[PDB]
């Protein structure tokens, strides 16, 4: 019961490995979202004009 | 916690092996043992003769 109590608690760590994950990758859509949504910049204009 | 699951395993194994060595002992002190019933049949085989 003790060894596969430790199991339980090994999938609850990798759940939290996972957690993380998610977090870089939750980061990487907004940061691109902004950058693609922006588009070209203010200064960006100004020189091209 | 995987390296904990593993090193209770160990334990499970030296448990296991201990049982064993209590079994063979308990077979050396029952009543029956190989000693009472090889002085028996030595006994009735010269009776027998």
């Amino acid at each position: 019961i003790r060894i596969q109590q430790r199991t339980v608690d090994e999938v609850d760590a990798d759940i939290a490995v996972l957690a993380e994950s998610r977090r870089s990758a939750q980061n990487r859509l907004e940061k691109y979202q902004q950058l693609y949504d922006e588009d070209i910049n203010h200064g960006e204009q100004r020189a091209m004009s | 916690i995987r390296r904990e699951a593993a090193q209770m395993q160990v334990e499970y194994q030296e448990t296991q092996q201990a049982h064993t060595q209590a079994q063979l002992e308990l077979l050396q002190r029952k009543f029956t043992n190989k000693a009472l019933y090889s002085w028996m049949r030595g006994k009735l085989s010269a009776i027998y003769y």
